[PDB]
């Protein structure tokens, strides 16, 4: 009768209900979020504002894809971190 | 040999143990079902190199119908570590952490009526003594002594 | 919409399908189906596809999903189940866009941002796994997991001070209900105090340790941190208190000796002793304070302590005695202290039947003497004389002839020396004597697999598996890695590179399921509040192809995909033939390497592959980029070095029709390590750092061929050296060199490689790559 654990793994995804929470002071700490929640997106927003503003040469990027094998999004990144320098980037990259 | 708890970390190695000491193996989705249902029972003895040579996988089984109690779903020792009582000890460890936590009363296990001296370990130096006998309970058709052990001493031994 | 008498019972398809009521389920899909006015509708044709997905008609369910949702592309329940079918085909980039068409027609649909969110945390997609849980956070802030999987975002985040305030005002509820589980809401503590301690807030940590260490029932955890709280703030009187009440629990545990160390801060080893002797006395059955010293006693003090030891197990006959000395070998001081003492036991015992004349006990029976014997062979074995170490474990066996333990060792002693197949003869004996101890069977099994014996090793496992199959396939079955890569590395060794990479390839696919493995627990584990262990088991499944099995299986395999590149000849079965003759080998073991390049980078032999592979595809940066990591690591290494005169030289030898960007970025980083050289003299000079290590002057000697082949005569000079002054002129060094002449590494040494090969066999007398024809 040996169960090998089969039936047990079937009590993880076993039906179950959402269980609830007493109500108390739960709005004051709920406008706490949108505080760091906003900062967060506000600092990120500014990130990508920076990195946007920074010259793009295509064959830099056909370069890079292929010397390094990786994608065009990483490729990408690494470009405008390091203001448009393949050099300064595909060094790095070879780190 | 390091006696501890087992953690996620450590399931990968606990199943290379199993499946090199004993025939009732198991999946490792069971191993993070213990290690994620119950943390504090599960323990191993480990090497200087981290090399696990002995292994307790331990369980509280859900019967709302009686008492709390645990069950040891696995455990083993490689051969070269006998004589060092790792089987003692980290049945202990197991024991003590299935009290603490869920409050429970007593633990049970399933051994081969062939193996004299596992059994005689868990009569005499574990104090765990024969419940029933399933017949047949393993695959190659042997029976199986369903053994417990009263944890009601080792629990006052620590409300001290 | 639906009626009210048929659209009630897709309410039902749904608790069916919520409670795995499968066959059910499709009873009321049916009922809706059989009306023709509804025998095709969108959501209905949905659901009933998914209810078979949970069977295994998953072909069948993509058709009546996708019809279902051509009738109705607008709703969101059919874009819904289109993810969740995909997901279970792990399609989930596809997944989580229909999770998203979901969205868009129902604003704020709970479930579908549940099964978003579980799947946005399986991908690793932290940031947006955190706004997924925001909204549930803003839709239902009651619901308990709510704040649980927001807290859990910014904890794998590493924003631990701000998790940390996310768990106080859920906690705060937790008191004032009379409903609260004791288990779970120790668990919660313990996870609060987690984050505190990985944010650096220890003095906080500590006092919320005490307030609610009366509400955690695990004392273990309430104990570990606090002896380690204790310690940060200097409160050595309190952490010296705690792990002595650790160590009563827990003697074994080496943490809490150490705790106690820095917590007494003993001022020398006769101190620092105490501690440990103080363990001895208290709890004299533990070996652990027993063994423990042995590490830093010297002299003197380690020589008393260690006959303490070894008496107590020569006696009780303990086999593991040699494992625990095992680690403290490198020590060759101490070894002749160990070497001495024991012979001086063997003299003692053997005219006088007792470990000293002097000591005043009754007389040992004759099983110490055995049990010291039992010791010398494995000590002679490790100071490689596996000569004498037979003739102890050989005259330990006429004393006894049933002690599987003697023949564990008798097979140990021809691994260590040349000779596998001698070896796997004696665990086959071993096994015969005890035949239900699957241990015994193993090892026998490997030592067979080890002696290219596949068949023969597999009918040994074939006694411990299941009886309805064979052997190979049950341990496929039950994720046997040891055996998948032994034996892939046994194929390997036979030219069998198709079945060696059939094994490679079922071991990624367990690592696949493992880290599948962990979907289902990201709703559990938030019901069940174990909360610690479920965060170390997601940081466990980002590493976990670190785990040294998979280096082992991607080892062969990208040495083989190499080979094969080089001269070339119910998911898919992996079929052996068509594995090997792949039309892109370098592209599939890349496949292998890219986990190693994530996930093991502090091991060299990591870019050394990555090496070798990219150097075949000409991707110089790349060479770059891999030789500088292994030059990180170790400058000097003689495979790194190999890989780093073929970099310099192909760059000299084929610089023109390379980018001026290349050239660039290639010089400047390679001047700043390779200097301004040329490949001989950079090879002579690392001869000349390196010349008494021969791994080192095989790898120049291999390299003064690469670079001017008319020095085969002096390359073989170089390589040949057998001064036992040497570095690791040991068994295996020099098994490369006589493979490397063999390899034409070196070049043809056809009349060469008998004289290295006659002569190494002078020095491992029992090693078969060393005997004659
Ligand atoms: O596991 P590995 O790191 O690959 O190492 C193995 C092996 O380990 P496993 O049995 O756990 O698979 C052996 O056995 P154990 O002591 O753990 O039971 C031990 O090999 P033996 O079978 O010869 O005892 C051996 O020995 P050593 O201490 O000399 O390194 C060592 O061997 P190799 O890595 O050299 O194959």
């Amino acid at each position: 009768k040996h169960d090998s654990g089969a039936a047990d793994l079937e009590r993880v995804t076993d039906y179950a209900e959402e269980k609830e929470i007493q109500s108390s002071n739960l709005e004051t700490a709920m406008s706490v979020i949108g505080d760091r929640r906003s900062r967060e997106q506000k600092a990120k927003q500014e990130r990508e504002k920076e990195l946007a503003k920074v010259t793009i040469k295509k064959e830099d990027l056909e370069l890079i894809m292929t010397e390094m094998e990786i994608s065009r999004a990483a490729a990408e990144r690494s470009l405008r971190e390091h203001m448009g320098n393949v050099v300064e980037a595909l060094i790095a990259l070879t780190n | 040999m390091n006696i501890r708890n087992a953690r996620p970390e450590d399931l990968m190695n606990m199943q290379h143990c199993n499946l090199l000491c004993l025939p009732e193996n198991y999946q490792m989705k069971y191993y993070f079902y213990h290690g994620l249902s119950w943390p504090q029972l599960s323990y191993i003895a480990e090497d200087e190199n981290g090399k696990i040579v002995g292994y307790v996988l331990a369980k509280m089984e859900e019967d709302p119908d009686d008492v709390p109690h645990g069950h040891i779903t696995s455990l083993a020792v490689k051969r070269s570590h006998r004589r060092l009582g790792l089987a003692q000890k980290l049945m202990d460890q197991a024991s003590r952490a299935m009290i603490e936590n869920f409050n429970a009363k007593y633990v049970s296990l399933h051994v081969r009526k062939s193996n004299r001296a596992a059994l005689h370990l868990y009569s005499n130096t574990l104090n765990f003594q024969i419940s029933e006998v399933e017949p047949k309970y393993y695959a190659d058709g042997e029976d199986a002594y369903a053994m417990k052990r009263d944890l009601t001493q080792m629990a006052d031994e620590l409300r001290r | 919409s639906l009626p009210p008498k048929e659209n009630a019972l897709f309410k039902r398809i749904l608790r069916c399908y919520e409670h795995k009521q499968y066959r059910n389920g499709l009873k009321f899909c049916k009922q809706i189906l059989s009306n023709p006015k509804f025998a095709e509708h969108g959501e209905t044709l949905a659901m009933k596809g998914l209810t078979l997905n949970c069977l295994g008609k998953k072909e069948e369910a993509y058709e009546l999903v996708r019809r279902g949702l051509r009738n109705d592309l607008k709703s969101h329940v059919c874009w819904h189940v289109y993810g969740l079918l995909q997901r279970s085909d792990k399609k989930y980039d596809e997944a989580i866009k229909c999770y998203r068409n979901a969205l868009k027609w129902d604003k704020d649909n709970l479930q579908i941002l549940r099964d978003l969110s579980l799947l946005q945390i399986q991908m690793r997609d932290l940031e947006g796994y955190r706004e997924t849980r925001y909204q549930l956070l803003q839709l239902r802030p009651a619901q308990r997991a709510s704040w649980i999987g927001y807290a859990i975002a910014y904890h794998l985040l590493e924003d631990y001070e701000m998790a940390a305030k996310i768990l106080e005002e859920f906690r705060k509820t937790q008191q004032t209900s009379p409903d609260k589980v004791d288990y779970e809401y120790s668990e919660l503590l313990l996870y609060q105090n987690q984050v505190l301690r990985e944010a650096g807030l220890y003095r906080e940590a500590l006092e919320h340790l005490c307030t609610y260490e009366k509400q955690i029932c695990d004392k273990l955890a309430v104990e570990e941190t606090k002896g380690e709280l204790l310690l940060q703030l200097c409160r050595l009187e309190d952490a010296a208190d705690v792990y002595r009440g650790l160590q009563e629990r827990n003697p074994e545990n080496w943490a809490y000796y150490k705790g106690l160390e820095k917590a007494l801060k003993p001022a020398n080893m006769l101190e620092r002793l105490k501690i440990y002797e103080e363990a001895w006395t208290k709890y004299p059955r533990g070996l652990v304070p027993r063994r423990l010293p042995l590490n830093f006693l010297s002299g003197e003090k380690f020589k008393e302590c260690l006959d303490k030891f070894l008496r107590m197990n020569f006696s009780k006959g303990c086999p593991p005695v040699f494992n625990t000395l095992r680690s403290l070998y490198k020590d060759k001081e101490k070894v002749a202290i160990i070497e001495e003492l024991v012979v001086g036991y063997e003299t003692s015992l053997k005219s006088c039947r007792l470990f000293n004349p002097n000591d005043d006990g009754k007389e040992e029976p004759p099983t110490t003497l055995l049990w010291v014997q039992y010791y010398l062979a494995q000590h002679y074995d490790k100071i490689g004389q596996p000569s004498i170490a037979l003739e102890y474990i050989n005259t330990a066996i006429e004393s006894t002839p049933t002690l599987i333990e003697l023949f564990l060792v008798k097979a140990k002693i021809y691994k260590h020396a040349g000779n596998i197949k001698e070896a796997a003869r004696w665990m086959d004996e071993a096994q015969a004597l005890d035949t239900a101890d699957r241990f015994i069977n193993s090892k026998c099994a490997k030592y067979m697999l080890k002696a290219n014996l596949i068949k023969e090793a597999e009918e040994m496992c074939s006694k411990f598996t299941r009886e309805g199959t064979s052997a190979v396939e049950n341990l496929n079955e039950m994720q046997c890695m040891w055996f998948q890569t032994e034996c892939a590395q046994a194929y390997k060794a036979m030219n069998k590179f198709g079945e060696a990479l059939k094994k490679c390839h079922e071991i990624e696919r367990h690592f696949i399921e493992i880290t599948d493995d962990q979907f289902d627990f990201h709703t559990y584990c938030m019901r069940k509040i174990t909360l610690r262990s479920y965060v170390d088991l997601l940081k466990l499944e980002d590493v976990l192809r670190q785990h040294p099995f998979y280096f082992k299986a991607a080892r062969i395999a990208i040495e083989i995909y190499l080979k094969l590149h080089d001269n070339p000849l119910p998911k898919e079965e992996l079929i052996p033939e068509k594995l090997a003759k792949v039309e892109t080998p370098l592209e599939e073991a890349i496949k292998f390497l890219t986990p190693l390049k994530n996930l093991v980078k502090n091991k060299i032999e990591t870019h050394l592959f990555a090496f070798e592979i990219y150097f075949r595809k000409e991707k110089f940066l790349l060479m770059l980029q891999s030789v500088k990591r292994a030059f990180a690591i170790d400058s000097s290494h003689p495979w790194l070095h190999e890989c780093m005169i073929r970099l310099f030289n192909t760059a000299v030898c084929e610089s023109k029709d390379l980018s001026d960007t290349v050239r660039t970025v290639l010089k400047q980083e390679m001047n700043r390590l390779f200097g301004a050289t040329n490949p001989k003299n950079f090879n002579e000079t690392f001869l000349k750092r390196n010349s008494d290590s021969l791994p080192h002057r095989l790898s120049a000697a291999k390299m003064v061929y690469y670079l001017d082949p008319s020095s085969q005569k002096r390359a073989i000079e170089l390589a040949t050296t057998l001064d036992e002054s040497l570095t690791n002129r040991n068994l295996q060094t020099c098994m490369e060199v006589l493979e490397a002449l063999y390899d034409g590494s070196l070049g043809d040494c056809k009349e060469a490689a008998e004289i290295y090969r006659a002569n190494c066999h002078k020095l491992f007398p029992y090693a078969l790559a060393f005997m004659p024809p």
